[PDB]
RNA sequence: UAAUUGCGAUAACGAACGAGACCUUAACCUACUAAAUAGUGGUGCUAGCAUUUGCUGGUUAUCCACUUCUUAGAGGGACUA
């Protein structure tokens, strides 16, 4: 099963209509050159680790 | 080990298990397993306590709740239900029971099975319900490392508590019995199902 | 917000307008200064007063201020 | 040759402590032979008052307060410095108490 | 009856002060009770 | 060939700044420091590069900031000097107070004991210079500071105390005090000072005042003349003085770093200033303390950041 | 005169006074020993100071324990802070200052509470 | 800027009361200055069990010292350092 190892690097803010999920940067951890931008559905902060499933999916804005 | 001998002494099988570099009496946490780099930080426990009881005041900030001990964390997360409010002896008991049915299912680390329990039942992605013009669908969001710990101990632990209803098992058989079907995934635990599901409509989401 | 009341803030402004010499990044002794200098009925105020001219005279030391 | 204890009750300290230490250099000052001024526990005696006066609005609760302070000295002396010192002491706000028993 | 003002009224039996609450607020600084907290 | 001095470590153990500092001579393994910690701490050195052994005992005792300190020549007793209005008497040993002195109104700034140990005097805010024995017993109460007391030290005699008791005061009055403890009265006016004189001390020998303060005016005058010598300019604010035990030199505390001066030949030795790290340079922490050891080959530091810096001279090429 | 030591313990308006005195090497709790505390499960909190530190320590000192407020886990843990208290207390005063200091260290390392008392004082309802 | 709270620009420049603030409270003080109407330790008188020191008590005055715990204060303390 393909497990991508994210991370968290700059934190954008807080976006959704209720106003929860976290807009973030993410540097990928097992090739250092792709950064992909993620949401994330938690309480995060800088220098984290996520675990993605396509990290060739990008969110632009979230309402 | 060298022992010592007082007016009124400390029991013997105190004083080895300690001195043998044991952090309870029949367990240790110096043989204990993360696999993914997201939960070392956030599952870590390298001190040894004997109760799994702490007084601990990280409800104050965020973060610092990862640092507090996952066995203690799993055991304050038993105490669910609302008839069993504010019985901590009762968890620390039932968990330390768990631990002696673990022992007796044939496994060598508790421990070790519980980590790969909680690294096994947390969600990497999951779905939100945004707006998008009145019928609401679902973005697929990736859930942080914190929230994974997190909906990973509540979806053991109820589970096992959802199990343990009605039935003639103790709940540390079915808390031993959900930490196995999850240590080591077998779909056949709730929390590693509630899991898949959350991933699978993740997954058919984006 | 912890926005120092009229008072303290004037009163900084004032005590070191004059006696820009004696304080310093202390409150210590910018403290017991005010005891000596000035007569503020209050231990309170004083500490307020007191301590805002520490930050001041931390703010003047390194440009010239608007007063 | 009376020996006597006295307790002070009063919700104001300072006019406590004035008679307090007044009875106290008083008495050592004429050559007395005493216990000093020991200090009972402020009780702090507290009303409950719901903030609804009129029945307008949920009901929210509040707190009333009051301190009451108490001391006692013991001390051996005659009729006569007793009479005197009593009579000299009175004062409002304090209320003092002289009882010549010691069972 | 409240010792004041004619009412049966809110009455304070407490302590045999017998004042209405009303009352009993307003003449609680000569009696002795005052705001603390 | 110059006779540099080398920085040889920190000793830290500090939570307030370190105000005070006194070496002894009866051990010259012994460092006695007062802080705004409101303790007093002792210190057993064993000199290495960068760590220094053992802290061997705390003080704690003074309810508000403890300002200044002195030991004795044998290196057993202590004396404190605090915020608190009160002066104590420890043993550096257990740190039991032999006794407290209370006498003053306002905050005790400075304490020095004589010789032969047993005359203690003591300048405070309220300008108070006080004569006790060693009991606790105030027997003077010098008066005549028309401002604060920012210091009060004991001079050393060179006639092997032929009658003559001098102890010297420096004022916030912008006057240095001379007093004759014989009879107790004012021996000596010297005026000078333009600003608030934060420390004084008296040379080795008996003879020498330095006097500075505010205005960067290191004042010295000539105590046996009773005659104003000359003034050295060391610029920003100095809070204390110290002359070497065998050298010529004196160094100053002020506000940017450490100032050593020569009195013959006359010069500037050197100006020490220790690495800090992550500060602004109207942050860097100054010497509010120092203290010279028992030989004049290594002097100690106490600084605002909590932490005791030590420097030791060698002889360059 | 034995060489006594008198060391206090709050854990949520709990107070535990400790006497640690010079004895055979005893150690008890209400007139009862540490080994038989009413909680089965909190016991091991109260043998905590004796184990982080090694257990001859106690060779030479005779510890008392009294325990007044709170209910039973208030208690245990005035309690295991009356006995680290007493133990570095008496090691300042009569043992030499190294000792006392590598205790504290030990005892600081795994809980900061052994030297230090709760911080979570009850709330004022705020009316 | 939390604020018509200020800095600044300016045919506007003052000045008053609003807001704050005055007031009453909390948590640290092995440092003060102080105790049979609170308590701890030591000592005697005394009980039991072990006896090798020990263990658990009784004694509102047999005395002594403490306030480390309880408690009246004074200070301090914070000033967004
Ligand atoms: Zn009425």
């Amino acid at each position: 099963t393909p497990v991508t190892l994210a991370k968290v690097i700059k934190v954008l803010g807080r976006t959704g209509s209720r106003g929860g999920v976290t807009q973030v940067r993410v540097e990928f951890l097992e090739d250092t050159s792709r950064t992909i931008v993620r949401n994330v559905k938690g309480p995060v902060r800088e220098n984290d680790i996520l675990v993605l499933m396509e990290s060739e999916r990008e969110a632009r804005r979230l309402r | 080990f060298t022992p010592v001998v007082l007016a009124t002494p400390i029991p013997e099988e105190v004083q080895q298990a300690q001195t043998e570099i044991k952090l309870f009496n029949k367990w240790s946490f110096e043989e204990v397993e993360v696999k993914d780099a997201s939960l070392v930080d956030y599952v870590q426990v390298r001190q040894p306590i004997f109760v799994a009881h702490t007084a601990g005041r990280y409800a104050n900030k965020r973060f610092r709740k990862a640092q507090c001990p996952i066995i203690e964390r799993l055991t304050n997360s038993l105490m669910m239900n609302g008839r069993n409010n504010g019985k901590k002896l009762k968890a620390v008991r039932i968990i330390k029971h768990t631990l002696d049915i673990i022992n007796v299912l044939t496994d060598q680390n508790p421990i070790q099975v519980v980590v790969d329990a909680i690294t096994n039942t947390g969600p990497r992605e999951d779905t939100t319900r945004v707006g998008g013009g009145g019928a609401a669908r679902r973005q697929a969001v990736d859930v942080s490392p914190l929230r994974r710990v997190n909906q990973a101990i509540a979806l053991l632990t109820i589970g096992a508590r959802e199990a343990a209803f009605r039935n003639i098992k103790t709940i540390a058989e079915t808390l031993a019995e959900e930490l196995i079907n999850a240590a080591k995934g077998s779909s056949t635990s709730y929390a590693i199902k509630k899991k898949d599901e959350l991933e699978r409509v993740a997954k058919s989401n984006r | 917000g912890r926005v120092r009341t009229k008072t303290v803030k004037r009163a900084s402004k004032a005590l070191i307008e004059r006696y820009y010499p004696k304080l310093t990044l202390d409150f210590q002794t910018n403290k017991r200064l005010c005891d000596e200098i000035a007569t503020i009925q209050s231990k309170r105020l004083r500490n307020k007063i007191a301590g805002y001219t520490t930050h001041l005279m931390k703010r003047i030391q390194k440009g010239p201020v608007r007063g | 040759i009376i020996k006597i204890r006295i307790t002070l009750t009063s919700t104001k300290v300072k006019q406590l402590e004035n008679v307090s230490s007044n009875i106290v250099k008083n008495a050592e000052q004429h050559n007395l032979v005493k216990k000093g001024p020991v200090r009972l526990p402020t009780k702090v005696l507290k009303i409950s008052t719901r903030k609804t006066p009129n029945g307008e609005g949920s009901k929210t609760w509040e707190t009333y307060e009051m301190r009451i302070h108490k001391r006692y000295i013991d001390l051996e002396a005659p009729v006569q410095i007793v009479k005197r010192i009593t009579q000299i002491t009175i004062e409002p706000g304090v209320d003092v108490e002289v009882v010549v028993a010691s069972n | 009856q409240c010792r004041v003002c004619s009412s049966h009224t809110g009455l304070i039996r407490k302590y045999g002060l017998n004042i209405c609450r009303q009352c009993f607020r307003e003449k609680a600084n000569d009696i002795g009770f005052n705001k603390f907290r | 060939s110059n006779e540099v001095l080398v920085l040889r470590g920190t000793l830290e153990g500090h939570n307030g700044w370190v105000t005070s500092l006194a070496t002894s001579a009866g051990q010259p393994n012994l460092l006695l420091s007062a802080s705004r910690d409101k303790t007093l701490i002792s210190w057993k050195l064993t000199g290495d590069d960068q760590k220094f052994g053992v802290p061997v005992r705390s003080f704690k005792g003074h309810s508000h900031i403890v300002q200044d300190c002195t030991l004795t020549a044998d290196g057993a007793y202590a004396l404190s000097a605090s915020w608190d209005k009160t002066l104590r008497l420890w043993d550096v040993a257990t740190g039991e107070t032999y006794q407290r002195f209370v006498g003053h109104k306002s905050d005790v700034m400075s304490v020095d004991i004589d010789k032969k140990a047993s005359m203690i005097i003591s300048g405070s805010r309220d300008k108070t210079i006080k004569v006790w024995t060693i009991k606790g017993q105030c027997l003077a109460t010098l008066l005549g500071h028309n401002d604060w007391v920012s210091q009060v030290r004991v001079v050393p005699n060179e006639k092997a105390d032929d009658d003559s008791v001098t102890i010297i005061s420096a004022g916030n009055d912008k006057m240095v005090k001379a007093w004759n403890l014989n009879q107790f009265q004012i021996e000596a006016d010297f005026i000078g000072h333009n600003s608030n004189i934060n420390t004084l001390t008296a040379s080795p020998d008996g003879t020498l005042i330095a006097s500075a303060g505010k205005d960067g005016e290191i004042m010295l005058w000539n105590l046996a003349a009773k005659k104003a010598m000359y003034t050295l300019s060391a610029q920003d604010e100095v809070f204390s003085l110290a002359f070497s035990p065998n050298r010529y030199w004196l160094a100053a505390a002020t506000a940017t770093g450490i100032k050593v001066f020569s009195l013959d030949p006359q010069y500037l030795v050197d100006d020490l200033r220790p690495e800090f790290a992550g500060y602004s340079k109207a942050a860097e922490p100054h010497a509010v303390s120092l203290a010279w050891s028992a030989d004049g080959q290594t002097l100690f530091a106490g600084y605002t950041d909590n932490v005791i810096r030590v420097w030791q001279v060698m002889t360059a090429n | 005169a034995v060489p006594s030591v008198q060391t206090f313990g709050k854990k949520k308006s709990a107070t535990a006074v400790a006497h640690v005195k010079a004895g055979k090497g005893l150690i008890k709790v209400n007139g009862s020993p540490i080994t038989l505390v009413e909680p089965e499960i909190l016991r091991f909190k109260v043998y905590e100071p004796l184990l982080l530190v090694g257990l001859d320590k106690f060779s030479n000192i005779d510890i008392r324990v009294r325990v007044t407020g709170g209910g039973h886990v208030s208690q245990v843990y005035a309690i295991r802070q009356a006995i680290a208290k007493g133990l570095v207390a008496y090691h300042q005063k009569y043992v030499d200052e190294q000792s006392k200091n590598e205790l504290k260290k030990a005892f600081t390392s795994y809980d900061r509470t052994l030297l230090i008392a709760d911080s979570r004082r009850p709330e004022p309802k705020k009316f």
